[PDB]
């Protein structure tokens, strides 16, 4: 009767991996004969199978069925092994296989805590994923970022640790600098946004990349042909999260200033997107604290009228962030704007 | 950024 269509797809994938593993065990560096060349994924119809699994993974019912059959392990194993075998290849079959595999993993980690945990526990795969950010396929990078994004969203303690340990933050930030396509960059930044919320080390590792803060401030005035605000919302959200670290560092503060950050950030308080506002409010909350030059430069661009608008908003993060930023500016005035003078 | 399905 019952076809077990999905089971048969996973068996193919499991089988191919066993064969690759067998080839890896024979063909190590201290090596025996090369009278057995590698398994090639084209020769065992692997794209088709992973492709169909990828397709089915969009639907939630199918995901539930895969999860009973251990589909996540299987697909992650497949991705890992094709990376470990063929490196940073350009072959279309390997890149397509890797993409489909990654998309399936994006879908299987979406909304599922057990799977996020599980995939993160697979450390050889995590390393393989992170290394793919250096691929020449930005379409693949877009996928890998998307995986990393979902793993970093509500990561438990272990998953967070692992994500840091495999060098994900520093690799995505370097990835971002080189990305030429918008869709790719959206995912890269979305992942970084999630990751920057985790811990100090991640914030630190972002700021510590050559061109990073320059680039991030640049995203705040990104010109989209997509007629979309998602790059500004993401890059701004990253900046807001790292700004706690920037606040207390002058070298970094300086890089913002020489790219007109605070000027731009004030224009964001106007902006129509509640996200762009919330981001700019929380960024200023930290940059308006305990630094005299920036404190005054904000007075001299009329931040106080601007922040007075927002203090009575129903949106808590706008209300807090603008009030807090205002309070810093109030309680540390240039003489000119004191109550005693100029009433 | 939250979580999402694959594009």
């Amino acid at each position: 009767h019952h076809h077990h269509h999905m089971l048969h797809l996973l068996e193919q994938i499991r089988a191919y991996c066993e064969t690759c593993w067998e080839w890896q065990e024979a063909h190590e560096p201290g090596m025996d004969q090369d009278k057995n060349p590698m398994p090639a994924p084209v020769e065992h119809q692997i794209c088709p199978a992973v492709c169909v699994l990828m397709k089915l993974s969009f639907d939630e019912e199918h995901r539930h069925a895969m999860n009973e059959l251990g589909g996540l392990q299987a697909i992650a194993e497949l991705l890992q092994v094709d990376c470990e075998m063929y490196g940073l290849t350009n072959d279309h079959y390997s890149i397509t296989l890797r993409r489909y595999a990654g998309m399936a993993l994006t879908n299987l980690t979406f909304g599922d805590v057990a799977n996020k945990a599980t995939l993160c526990s697979m450390k050889g795969c995590m390393r393989a994923l992170v290394a793919q950010l250096k691929s020449e396929s930005e379409d693949l990078q877009q996928v890998i970022a998307s995986v990393l994004r979902n793993l970093s969203w509500r990561a438990d303690v272990n998953s967070k640790k692992t994500l840091r340990e495999v060098g994900s933050v520093k690799a995505l930030m370097e990835c971002a600098l080189e990305v030429k396509k918008e869709s790719t960059l959206k995912s890269v930044l979305s992942a970084l946004w999630n990751l920057s919320a985790h811990c100090t080390e991640n914030k630190a590792d972002i700021c510590a990349v050559d061109g990073a803060l320059a680039f991030l401030v640049g995203t705040l005035t990104y010109r989209s042909q997509t007629n979309t605000l998602a790059i500004i919302e993401s890059g701004g959200g990253i900046l807001r999260n790292v700004s706690s670290l920037i606040a207390t560092n002058e070298d970094h503060r300086q890089i913002l200033r020489e790219n007109n950050c605070l000027q731009t950030l004030l224009q964001h308080l106007k902006s129509h997107s509640l996200t762009i506002v919330s981001n700019a409010c929380g960024t200023l909350w930290n940059l308006s604290a305990r630094n005299p030059k920036d404190q005054e430069a904000l007075w001299d661009m009329g931040a106080v009228s601007m922040l007075k608008n927002l203090i009575h908003s129903k949106h808590k993060m706008i209300a807090m962030g603008s009030a807090a930023a205002l309070r810093n500016l109030m309680a540390n005035r240039p003489a000119k704007y004191k109550d005693a003078n100029i009433m | 950024a939250g979580e999402a399905l694959a594009d």
